[PDB]
């Protein structure tokens, strides 16, 4: 089996450079059946570029492919923040019709602090025997992000869980959602619940805080 | 319009078998070879294998050889690939791609893509969600602008569709991707930002949908 190798595992790029990828083959293929594919996330593959340099139909003038053999380049002239997403080669003129392991690209942008809101739980949640208290990151970069938990002045730990959105294509910002779990009974025994967040952005740690 | 529509998500035990659909629309379905590949979750792609236009004569890898079984029906216009003995590295989201073509000419290369098909195997039985809003209060306010949101918790597997009043709200969501919850269930919150003074005249619609356990619920967030 023709094995595909892209290099490299991740290129983080601010928007107008050039982005260049790589895919190498273990042995040659054919240019008119290498192909160029862009999954943005939650969507289906996209084909970009066909026969090693044949753009597309729909596929802009900046992206452009180029190579044979066994060495072929993907290049993104002027890169744009919509065009963050994992891009795959495929070869498919020797079966199996192997794949590369893809290359993620990034967007850099200037450093934005995160807006923090929470959300106490609902009353239907709390019919339920259960607590889920919400941290809201909306809108930073860069992603590194750190949540802490605090009722009544006592860090907790082990009993949240964060997410992040994938990189927004339109601002290039994150967002984080940290989820606090309590009992209904060990909820109903305090009153300060806090989020602490310290980010790069934030010249000291921002707390929002509500009482029950 | 040129497209290709895949089945819903699926859970199956281990061992079992899965068969994705993958109908056609737009162009000459049979003029039209199919290849079939998986990614799984945080993976790369991975091909199963294609069948030519016209017949039944299909070609696997050999990953695959000896339980997919790739088919293809003139007369409804469906490709399918049916996978038997499911274990638990089956675990992945499966997409079915075709070149378009009229009665004559073909593109040279794989530009139809479906949506894709989420197959979970884990002998875990299939739960739905509930839903919970997250009410907007003075404590999710920032500027001019509050943040609202539903959150969709303790349902497996994946995945969940979650829109804002029925699509009529895109501007300012955030879906988060979902976490594994120690329960086995899984737990996920959108949340979207909207001006303060909205609050009071405009009504607010999450709407969720966890096709392997056909629940759909609306959820309307009202602020608290
Ligand atoms: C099929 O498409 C090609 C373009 O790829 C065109 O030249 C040809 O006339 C079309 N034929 C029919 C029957 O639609």
């Amino acid at each position: 089996a023709i094995r595909m190798t892209q290099s490299p595992g991740t290129l983080s790029l601010s928007p107008g450079e050039r982005a260049t990828l790589s895919c190498r083959a273990s042995q040659s293929v054919r240019s008119s059946y290498l192909a160029w594919y862009q999954q943005k996330p939650g969507q289906a593959p996209r084909l970009l570029i066909y026969g090693a340099s044949t753009r597309a139909t729909g596929i802009p003038d900046r992206f452009s492919g180029s190579g044979s053999g066994t060495d072929f380049i993907l290049t993104i002239n002027r890169l744009e923040p919509e065009d963050l997403a994992v891009y795959y080669c495929q070869q498919f003129g020797s079966s199996p019709w192997t794949f590369g392991q893809g290359t993620k690209v990034d967007i850099k942008r200037t450093v934005a602090a995160p807006s923090v809101f929470i959300f106490p739980p609902s009353d239907e949640q709390l019919k339920s025997g259960t607590a889920s208290v919400v941290c809201l990151l909306n809108n930073f970069y860069p992603r590194e992000a750190k949540v802490q938990w605090k009722v009544d002045n006592a860090l907790q730990s082990g009993n949240s869980q964060e997410s992040v959105t994938e990189q927004d294509s339109k601002d290039s910002t994150y967002s984080l959602s940290s989820t606090l779990t309590l009992s209904k009974a060990d909820y109903e025994k305090h009153k300060v619940y806090a989020c602490e967040v310290t980010h790069q952005g934030l010249s000291s740690p921002v707390t929002k805080s509500f009482n029950r | 319009e040129v497209q290709l529509v895949e089945s819903g998500p699926e859970v199956k035990k281990p061992g079992t078998s899965v068969k994705v659909s993958c109908k056609a629309s737009g162009f000459s379905f049979s003029m039209s070879a199919m290849q079939w590949v998986r990614r799984a979750r945080g993976q790369r792609l991975e091909w199963i294998g294609w069948i030519v236009p016209g017949s039944g004569n299909a070609n696997y890898a050999q990953k695959f050889q000896e339980r997919v079984t790739i088919t293809r029906d003139e007369s409804t216009n469906t490709g399918y690939m049916e996978l038997s003995s499911l274990r638990s590295e089956d675990t992945a989201v499966y997409y079915c791609a075709a070149p378009h073509c009229n009665k004559t000419n073909c593109y040279d290369a794989f530009d139809i893509w479906g949506q894709g098909t989420m197959v979970t195997v884990s002998s875990a039985s299939t739960k739905g969600p509930s839903v919970f809003p997250l009410a907007p209060s003075s404590k999710s306010t920032s500027g001019g602008t509050a943040a609202l949101g539903c959150l969709v918790k303790d349902y497996f597997p994946e995945p969940v569709t979650v829109s804002w009043n029925s699509g009529a709200l895109t501007s300012g969501v955030h879906t988060f991707p979902a976490v594994l919850q120690s329960s086995g269930l899984y737990s996920l919150s959108s949340v979207v930002t909207v001006p303060s003074s909205s609050l009071g005249t405009q009504t607010y619609i999450c709407n969720v949908n966890h096709k392997p356990s056909n629940t759909k619920v609306d959820k309307r967030v009202e602020p608290k």
